[PDB]
């Protein structure tokens, strides 16, 4: 009856029936169909019902249960009336094969030509989780065709299956505690488990960022500073065995700490003039777009316009829009619509800061140039009355222009951006 | 000839535990189960290489590689006539993945 | 029980060409043999991957692939007191190298 | 006694001694050691000769014949005397194994106590060309511990292993006709063969160069241009079964065609100014330097020095040593000191050529600036008193470089590269 069966083989009859289970793993052959010498008994239909053998509460496995139903079948002819059968049950969970021999014994009331007598249930063959298992089921002799029935096994996902089975729980535990000041893993496994672990940065496209491996002899307590805390930071554990079970976790996708981390490790690097690389521990999505930085300091001015906040993959080679390189122009990169860098990638190659001006033209229609020049204070156009710097200096600077005195930084249909030294003039 | 038992001695292993090897494998195999019902095993399941290459990590097949299969020689039981006789069977059990052989 | 005959049916197959297999694959391994005279085959021949991981083309270890074991349960005579009995022994034939089971 | 025996088995004794092979491949069990109950034969030692068994000339295989010598051990106790025997052989060859049987019985006059009776021999094991067989031997009861042999099997590397085995000469056919105008794979198989063709270019580091793979039923011609002919050009051959031996062969190796061709698919080619590519199909050794076009045609002249030849490797990016690209200098290729490139690879980019001079200056000692013109015949020292565009102009270009009205090209300790327009005199 039971969804649980002890650790000993045994069978089971349908009422009237005398079962007796003879299986020591026989030598089990079909062999070839004969003819009937009257009323023979005959395996109609099986059945297979899932069941957990366990020798303990700890020790459980998955095990099948198989009803084998039997009529009366052969050549009909009109203790006595008595019908005795030896039934085979051949089971088949690759690897290994198990044969089981049952012999039933049919009281002559139960005897009634082409109708049942009812069945014999095999508790019952064991087979791991997620296996395909094959039963065949026939009488020796053979007088019909074998009967033949395929099952596929549960996975761990079951939920008896869990708490019962140690394949389930034997696994490796992970918790996390980032209240010890410092970030905790928990790792619960038995004093003699030896076991793989492996913290990885998770990328998109060729995902494997090593960062620590440890073949470890466990229960153990891996403490990490929150310093090293990045969202696509996760934990791959396996027991020590070939084949064993990988379990992954990636518990900082959306942790404040990580995010924050992820930024302060983020570096710009140049590889050449039209050539740029976003380094990062993870790839979150981004828009880039160039600055213009004053020798003032930091208040680094976006140049959107003429350009544009492009996106910028981690990892990834960035073609620069511009002719020609400024020690000026700094990168911006901007994710969640709040800016997380700012290199200034030509301070080394070609800096310092110069102290120029930066004029924006704009070619109107009729092919009309419309000097603009980058101030803290916005775009001021030229020549201006205004109070500032470039203003004042307004009609020098169109001269320096027209006269090819400024550097041209980017051309277009639309415009053009110029760089203008200002040192002929501030000292 | 001697006496045979109808007892099967099973020193009951388990160290089958791995799952779906066929498929997960860089040298992956497809079964084909072979039948006798006078023989003991009755099923004989044969493996057979996929492909003659092996899968790359991009799951297209490389040719600079080989798909080769592990044979192993076993014993069945046959009936005969009745008396028994053991049958020594060449079994594909599953493929590896190897270097080939290049003579130069 | 039943007689059985000391003779036995060889079908004589030839796919069985393939050299040295157990160290030109992905997946290497090494062999053991095991013996008892009171047994048939007396010797029968076990391996063992030499590796969890895989060998790469570099010819180092990668622990994000899997050696694995190909196992077959195989029939052995035994002898008895005298008297012969079957015997299933489980024998690792040789290993593959497959993708592992990740679970998230 | 032979080299080559029958398809058939055979035993054969020593003299007086009779043999009855009695195999058909039996269940042999070594058993357990039991004590003499007299005079025994025992094995005492396995030698094994290699020989060759054919059924027919074209099918012959490599076979084992094994010699067991036998001497009267057990017990000693003072048709009569005969001694019988039955000596097992047990063959190993991974994966498969066989078992043979034979009988041997002794005439008295053969049986003295502690000494040989002679030997029995057995044709034959066959066995796998490299195969590593192992051997057993005992009798059955086992009076003493089994011997054991193990034998290495040759490859088709040996002399009468090469033209009567089919897994020897069985083997796809290569030979090379250049004959015919064209070039010529002829493909010597049987009509009924599948076999896998790949044609490729052996690289170095990272040798895969995918030319051609067809997988075919030869024999066929496959012709190829005389054009597509290159030293790294090699040919793989296999048939379509699994662990099949690969044939590879390259003999365009010092081919004078293939060289010829080889530079004339080799081609430069630009990454950024600081990096450039030689891109060929085969990598042979060669050196690389900055040479000066002048605007007038191909005559251009390498700057050694004071630039040196460095060496090329081919498929790996090559940095330039200068700090300012022009479209005067090209980059000039040799091999086994023959020029065989020169690709000017600023031309597209900044060209075309301008009509400029290329003035050397070397710093003396007390840092002395010593000018030079590169020109058509030789370089000239200014200012001079030449009959020579550059020596006519000296006192002017000195002027223009002292003005800053030259481009610098390449600094350094010793000295510079100055590129030094001329349009304003020219026209």
């Amino acid at each position: 009856l039971e969804r649980l069966v002890g650790p000993q083989d045994a069978t089971h009859c349908s009422p009237g029936l005398s079962c007796r289970l003879w299986d020591s793993d026989i030598l089990c052959l079909p062999g070839d169909i004969v003819p009937a010498p009257g009323p023979v008994l005959a395996p109609t239909h099986l059945q297979t019902e899932l069941v957990l053998r366990c020798q303990k509460e700890t020790d459980c496995d998955l095990c099948l249960r198989v009803a084998v139903h039997l009529a009366v079948h052969g050549h009909w002819e009109e203790r006595n009336a008595s019908l005795q059968a030896q039934v085979v049950l051949s089971f088949q969970a690759y690897p290994t094969a198990r044969c089981v021999l049952l012999e039933v014994q049919v009281p002559a009331a139960l005897v009634q030509f082409g109708q049942s007598v009812g069945s014999v249930v095999y508790d019952c063959f064991e087979a791991a989780l997620g296996s395909e298992v094959r039963i065949w089921s026939y009488t020796q002799p053979r007088y019909e065709k074998e009967l033949q029935h395929t099952q596929q096994l549960p996975d761990c996902r079951g939920l008896e299956v869990w708490n019962s089975i140690p394949s389930c729980w034997a696994l490796p535990w992970l918790n996390v505690s980032a209240d010890g000041d410092n970030v905790h893993l928990v790792l619960q496994v038995s004093e003699e488990q030896h076991f793989g672990l492996s913290l990885y940065w998770n990328q998109v496209q060729g995902p494997p960022k090593p960062r620590w491996h440890k073949q470890l002899t466990g229960p153990q307590i891996i403490t990490l500073q929150h310093t090293d805390l990045v969202p696509c930071l996760c934990i791959q554990v396996w027991p020590l065995e070939p084949d064993s079970v990988r379990t992954n976790i990636c518990p900082f996708r959306e942790d404040p700490r990580a995010h924050q981390n992820l930024w302060q490790a983020a570096r710009l690097r140049l590889l050449t003039l039209q050539s740029w690389l976003l380094d990062a521990p993870c790839s979150l999505p981004a828009e880039a777009a160039l600055c213009w930085r004053a020798p003032g300091g930091d208040p680094c001015q976006p140049l959107v316009p003429p350009l544009s906040w492009e996106q910028v993959t981690v990892d990834k080679v960035l073609e620069f829009p511009l002719l020609k390189g400024h020690p000026n122009l700094c990168v911006q990169v901007q994710s969640s619509e709040k800016l997380q860098l700012q290199e200034c990638l030509w301070a080394d190659s070609l800096g310092p800061l110069k102290d120029d001006v930066l004029l924006l033209e704009t070619r109107g229609p009729q092919d009309q140039r419309s000097l603009c020049a980058l101030e803290p204070s916005g775009c001021t156009s030229l020549p201006s009355k205004a109070s500032t710097r470039a203003a004042r200096l307004g009609e020098y600077l169109l001269q320096d222009l027209q006269s090819g005195q400024c550097l041209q930084l980017w051309d277009d249909d639309l415009g053009a951006l110029w760089a203008c030294p200002m040192d002929k003039y501030i000292h | 000839s001697m006496k045979l038992d109808i007892g099967i001695i099973n020193e009951n292993q388990r160290v089958s535990m791995s799952r779906n090897i066929e498929s997960r494998s860089t040298s992956p195999w497809n079964y084909t189960v072979t039948w006798d019902p006078n023989r003991y095993p009755s099923e004989v399941v044969q493996a057979q290489c996929r492909n003659l290459g092996c899968i790359n990590a991009q799951g297209k097949e490389d040719i600079s590689m080989n798909s080769v299969p592990i044979q192993q020689e076993t014993l069945v039981v046959r009936r005969k006539h009745v008396s028994f006789q053991l049958e020594k069977v060449l079994v594909t059990v599953g493929c590896t993945c190897v270097t080939p052989v290049i003579h130069h």
